[PDB]
């Protein structure tokens, strides 16, 4: 074959247009969601609960000495 | 984002806290029991210690 290029235009077009009408999962429709959720859940038990936009910081204190 | 910049700027911007003594009295604690091994016992250990060396000798003689 000969259209290499051609192809590719074919490919291109939905990219741009998907990103141009942005809105739930796109054009897939909820389905993409639904899965989604559930994994961005799993993710934060990996790390646990842990505020993730807050900053940590604590003093440290002393034990018995000698 | 903005997130990493707050954080970024805080933790650059920050100084954790330090750890600290219970007891540098303790330091001085021995100076006193140092007092307490040399002088108040020295001596009167010393005095013992160097006469039975001088008694040594003439019951050597």
């Amino acid at each position: 074959l000969d259209p290499v290029q051609k192809l590719f235009v074919d490919k291109i077009r939905e990219y741009r247009t998907k990103r141009q009408t942005s809105g739930g999962p796109v054009d897939a429709g909820p389905e993409y969601q639904q899965d989604l959720d559930r994994e961005l859940f799993k993710l934060k038990q990996m790390y646990g609960k842990a505020d993730m936009n807050t900053f940590p910081n604590f003093t440290f204190e002393d034990p018995k000495f000698e | 984002a903005g997130l990493v910049d707050d954080f970024e700027k805080k933790f650059n911007a920050l100084k954790v806290p330090i750890p600290e003594d219970k007891y540098t009295a303790q330091v001085d604690a021995e100076e006193k029991e140092d007092v307490k091994s040399c002088a108040e016992f020295l001596t009167q250990s010393k005095t013992r210690i160097q006469e039975y060396e001088k008694e040594l000798e003439k019951m050597r003689n």
